[PDB]
RNA sequence: GCUAAUACCGCAUAAUAACUUUAAACAUAAGUUUUAAGUUUGAAAGAUGCAAUUGCAUCACUCAAAGAUGAUCCCGCGUUGUAUUAGCUAGUUGGUGAGGUAAAGGCUCACCAAGGCGAUGAUACAUAGCCGACCUGAGAGGGUGAUCGGCCACAUUGGGACUGAGACACGGCCCAAACUCCUACGGGAGGCAGCAGUAGGGAAUCUUCGGCAAUGGACGAAAGUCUGACCGAGCAACGCCGCGUGAGUGAAGAAGGUUUUCGGAUCGUAAAACUCUGUUGGUAGAGAAGAACGUUGGUGAGAGUGGAAAGCUCAUCAAGUGACGGUAACUACCCAGAAAGGGACGGCUAACUACGUGCCAGCAGCCGCGGUAAUACGUAGGUCCCGAGCGUUGUCCGGAUUUAUUGGGCGUAAAGCGAGCGCAGGUGGUUUAUUAAGUCUGGUGUAAAAGGCAGUGGCUCAACCAUUGUAUGCAUUGGAAACUGGUAGACUUGAGUGCAGGAGAGGAGAGUGGAAUUCCAUGUGUAGCGGUGAAAUGCGUAGAUAUAUGGAGGAACACCGGUGGCGAAAGCGGCUCUCUGGCCUGUAACUGACACUGAGGCUCGAAAGCGUGGGGAGCAAACAGGAUUAGAUACCCUGGUAGUCCACGCCGUAAACGAUGAGUGCUAGAUGUAGGGAGCUAUAAGUUCUCUGUAUCGCAGCUAACGCAAUAAGCACUCCGCCUGGG
RNA sequence: GAGGGCGCUUCCUAAGGUAAGACCGAUGACUGGGGUGAAGUCGUAACAAGGUAGCCGUAUCGGAAGGUGCGGCUGGAUCA
RNA sequence: AAGGAACUCGGCAAAAUAGCCCCGUAACUUCGGGAGAAGGGGUGCUGGUGUAAAAGCCAGCCGCAGUGAAUAGGCCCAAGCAACUGUUUAUCAAAAACACAGCUCUCUGCUAAACCGCAAGGUGAUGUAUAGGGGGUGACGCCUGCCCGGUGCUGGAAGGU
C-alpha cells in the first residue's frame, strides 16, 4: 500500500535498474529528494526532477549506469521498515560490505552519510545500504 | 509474521527427549519417584538372562537380562560378551545403550562389571567382558 | 532471713527529646519550617587509681549534636509453565474512628459505605531459592546456579510470645505433635540442614587430628579467655599444571618375534652392545622457611591534660611472636639402575595380515555385519591417538538456520482459515510549524568483590594465585528538530460521496407458458416390450404395449449457454413483475486521509442427513428377483423403500481447489472478450487509445523440478493466519 | 489506698474431629482401539482407463477388504 | 444398663429427626428441578440501643435443658419396573394393572361412517376428513430389520363353481 513509498521507491529503482530502463517514479516529498539527492552524489541516479505543482508530484528520475546501460546499484533496500524505526547507537555505527556500501542515517543532525555518521557522533535512523 | 505475531512467537522447541527414562538407582526414603539425577548404571536387581530373536535377516541369538524395573518399564537390557555367570537376585548395572538390531530394548547391561569374569587380551581394550591388562 | 550490686526502684535536678505555647518567613492534596507559655525524669555520688592551683584519665542511664554503621517498609524496573490455568474477589475496596509501630498505611480492629480485579492472563495447579556469576556456542545465544560472594528463607514438625536497641531466635522460652531415653509409671529430658563423625541410600569418603600465634569476634582496664570460624596436617587421579621413568654415539634387519611368493621385515637410536647422568625418588643429611604485629616494661614527643603528676594519645628500644619442621630449597646423587600404560584399526577419520570361523559365536553411535579363507568378530603381529591418565556411558552446549529477530517456509514435498464483516489491535497520502516523547550527544548511577583486555610479581618458570589498572541501559540530565509519535495547520493528489452511462444466471418473493415423462379413460388391433454379449429377471392374453385423443399431476426448462457475466465464495439459466445490493466507465462537484485491514466476536455457506407439515412424475439408498462366477451382499437388467421437490428450523463439515490468504506499488510483449469512455473510417464501411474482466504463449525474475509471469509461483511493505520427520 | 502475681471470663487461637466435595496418583474383573511378530485362513481390491479411475464431506448396507447413493475435483484415463 | 439389627424371609413396628430464621447444598438433568439435598449454626431472660418500620448490638442474669412442653421430614448409595399427577376391586389385593397426553395405522365425503332402536325417531355433531369411529402402543431419546408361502383384508376380472 501507501505506506512504505520509501521502499516502494527503492523497490522501483530495482525495477528501473533490474529491468534496465531510464526513469522510475516517486511522489512528491522532502526525504526522497535527500534520497535522489544523496545517492546523486555517491552517484548512481542522473536526475532530480518532479513534478511542479502536486504533493504527489513524480519525482522521475534518469539513473546513472555503468557502460551498456549496466547496473551500479545491486543490493537496494530499505534497512528500518515501516514496522520498525531502527534506533541505532551513533559510536559504532557499523561498516557496509567492509566500506563498499553505502549508508544513509536521519542523525540529530540531519540524514548523513556514512562515515559522517560514524565519527561525528551523530546517530539516527537506518535508512538504506547498497 | 505481523507487529503482534512476531511477538507472540517463541524460540519454542518441542522434540526433548533424553533416552534414559531413569530412576537411578537410588535413594529409598519412602517414595522412590525421585527423578532425575540418572546414573550411567544401576545398583539394582534383575532375574534371568533370556534369549532375543533378532531382526531380518539377523540370524542370530542375543542374551538379554530379564531387568527388574521398579519404574513399570521392560524386563530387558542387553548382556554383551560370550556367556555370563549372573542369576536371580543379583545386582546388576546399566548401560545406556542401544541396538537397532535387538528389538524392544532401551538400555545395555555393563558387562564388565564388579560380577564379570573374561578372558583378557581381547583385540578392543583386552579389559572389558571381566577382564584386565594380563597379570601374566 | 540477710548481704552484695560494676542489680533494682520511688522521688526534686534533664527543658530544643514529646507535647503543652503564642506568631508566622516557609508550606506541597496532604503541608514542611524559626522563635514568641507550660510538662515527665539521671547515674556504676561507681570503677581502678592518681595524687594534688585536690583535682586528672576508661566507661550507663544525663541523651543528644551530628556523622558513621547495620537495619525498616513503599514504589519503578526484569525476575517459570499450564487459559483442556474463567469469571474472580468478603476486609474484598473506599471513608471515619481507635489500637499498634520505628512509622503514613484494614498494618490491624470497630463502624459506614460496594466496590474492585480479569480474557492485552486475575485467581487455581505444577515447578523454582534468586542474583552477580559460570560451561558451551564465533557471536546471537543456549544452559547452569555448582564450590565463591550478596540477598532471601529455614532450624524434628506446627504455632505463639517475652526479653533483647535489634530474634519470634541451630545450640532462648511456652504449647502441641512425632520419636527416643529413664521411670518404682506418680514424672522428667532432647533434636548434627554447625563442624566432625555414625547408621541409612547411592556415583557421592573428606578425619570421630592440632592450635588459635596467621587472623576474626566476644567480653575483660590490661593481662587473659574462648572460636570444628580460620589456619594447617591427613582421604579422593576427583579435576588443572609440571617433570619423568633414561639420555648421546653406535641399526646390521640385526640373536629376537611375526609375516613369508622363502627374499625381506620389527628393535629407529637404551637400540645387542658402548659412554655417561641424577627429573621424581636412594641415603647422609649441613642447614633445617621469613610464615612474626604489639598489646608487656622503659625512653622521648603531644593533649601538655588547674596539674609536671599518674594516666591518655602513639614518634623509639627490650620483649614471645609455630602447626605443617630439620618444611619446599641445597650439598654429597645412588646404580640406568626404584618409577609410563590406556584406547583404537571395515568404513564413519587417519592404523591391515596370520586369523578358529562360517549369519557360528559375537561386534557396533550410523551404514552395519559374520553363512569358508571377515583389516568388522575370537585371535597374534604390525600399527593410529593419547597419558598418569586412556576409553565407556549419565547430563548439557554447538553443529541444528532442527521455531530460521540475527537466522525460515507455506502451489504440488508440512502448510492460505470454508468464505464475508469491521471489535480491539496493527500499519500509515503530501505538506506548515511546535514538541523531543522515542531517537543521537554531554554530566549522573555500575558488579565491595570475584570475572574478562593487558601488565606485574610469584608456590618456581609452571598451571594458576596475588596485584594493578582497563573495559559496563545498571543511571539521571543539557543540547539536536533529520525521522517517527504527539500537537496545532494546509491541499487533494487515496478512499468514499455527487451528476451521466450501461451491464449481468446478483439475491429475495409473487405469479404465468410450452415441450417432455408417467398415469386416468380412450380408438382398435395382436404378443408384445425389456435388456445386454444374451436371457432369465419380468410385466403382459383379464388381448395390451404400440397406435388415435383429452385429463391429471410433480420435475426440470435442449440451440439460449460461451475461457461469458454477476456474486467474497457457496453458487446463480422457461417467461413476467416486486425491492434489491455491487461494480466499472467518465468525473474534483465535495469531504479533506475519512485508508488498509483484522485476533476476538458476528454473519453467510456446499453436499447429504435430521424436525414438522405437504407434495408426491421421473430418478434412485435399503432390500428383493435374474445373470455373474468359486462366489455376488457389486458393475448389467427388472424393480423398488428412504431420499431427491415445496414452506419451515439445524448441523458447519466438502479437492473450499487453482491443495495458490487480504490490501496496494512496479513493469517485455503475442494475445481473448465485455461494456463504457474518447477519438475513429465516412456518400452506408472500420480502426486507435483508455478500465475492471477472464484465458493461452512466453521478457525479466523465478523454483528441487514441474511451472508462474499482468487476473506473477518476480521485485516490496501492513493485517492476519498456518508449518515443524513419520505413523 | 494505688499497683502487683495469683485472684479471673472472653477474644484470636496451634493441633485433632466433623461433612461434601473437587483435584491428582496408584489400583482394577472384564473390555475397546492401536502397534509388533507367522510364513494360518477370507478376499479383490488401491496401484496401469490396476482391472467399476478415483479422492473428499456426508447418509446408509456389508465378516472384511468394501459397496450403493447425494453433490464436488483431477491429486484421471482412449482422449472425449 | 451395655450392645446394636446380630430377630426375622425382611430395621416389621417403635425409635429419631422435624418449627422458625440464617449459612450451605453434590449427582445427573428433558436445564425446570434436584433440594428442605446433605451437612452446619442460632433460638431463654434482664437492662440498655433500635426498633416501634426493623433485625442486629452490648453487657449481664441465668440455666440440665432455651420452637424448655405440645404440634410439625429419618437420611444416603444403587438397580429393575412404571414416566408423572389421576384411577383401581367398597365386603382382600393400589400395583409394574388401568388410564393418560403422545405416536401409529385403518374407516367415513354427509340425510355421514359408526351406533341404538321392529320401524319410526335419535345420537354421531347445528359435526364436516386437523372431524368422527375402530385397532395398537403409551412421554422424551434412538430405532423399528426380513419374509406375501398360508390366513384375513383390498382390488381385479379370463375361466371353473
Amino acid at each position: 500500500v501507501m505506506t512504505d513509498p520509501i521502499a516502494d521507491f527503492l523497490t522501483r529503482i530495482r525495477n528501473g535498474n533490474m529491468r534496465k530502463f531510464d526513469v522510475v517514479e516517486a511522489p512528491a516529498s522532502k526525504i526522497k529528494r535527500q534520497i535522489a539527492e544523496i545517492l546523486k552524489a555517491e552517484g548512481y541516479v542522473k536526475d532530480v526532477e518532479y513534478v511542479e505543482d502536486n504533493k504527489q508530484g513524480v519525482i522521475r528520475v534518469f539513473l546513472k549506469y555503468g557502460k551498456n546501460g549496466e547496473k551500479v546499484i545491486t543490493n537496494l533496500k530499505r534497512i528500518s521498515k515501516p514496522g520498525l524505526r531502527v534506533y541505532v547507537k551513533s559510536d559504532d555505527v557499523p561498516k557496509v560490505l567492509n566500506g563498499l556500501g553505502t549508508a544513509i542515517i536521519s542523525t540529530s543532525t540531519g540524514v548523513v552519510t556514512d562515515k559522517v555518521a560514524r565519527q561525528t557522533n551523530v546517530g539516527g535512523e537506518v535508512i538504506a545500504y547498497i | 509474521p505481523t507487529i503482534n505475531q512476531l511477538v507472540r512467537k517463541p524460540r519454542r522447541a518441542q522434540v526433548t527427549k533424553s533416552k534414559s527414562p531413569a530412576m537411578n538407582v537410588g535413594y529409598n526414603s519412602r517414595k522412590k519417584v525421585q527423578t532425575k539425577l540418572a546414573s550411567p548404571q544401576k545398583r539394582g536387581v534383575a532375574t534371568r538372562v533370556g534369549t532375543m530373536t533378532p531382526k531380518k535377516p539377523n540370524s542370530a541369538l542375543r542374551k538379554f537380562a530379564r531387568v527388574r524395573l521398579s519404574n513399570l518399564m521392560e524386563v530387558t537390557a542387553y548382556i554383551p560378551g560370550i556367556g555370563h555367570n549372573l542369576q536371580e537376585h543379583s545386582v546388576v548395572l546399566l548401560r545406556g545403550g542401544r541396538v537397532k538390531d535387538l528389538p524392544g530394548v532401551r538400555y545395555h547391561i555393563v558387562r564388565g562389571a564388579l560380577d564379570t569374569a573374561g578372558v583378557a587380551d581381547r583385540k578392543q581394550s583386552r579389559s572389558k567382558y571381566g577382564a584386565k591388562k594380563p597379570k601374566a
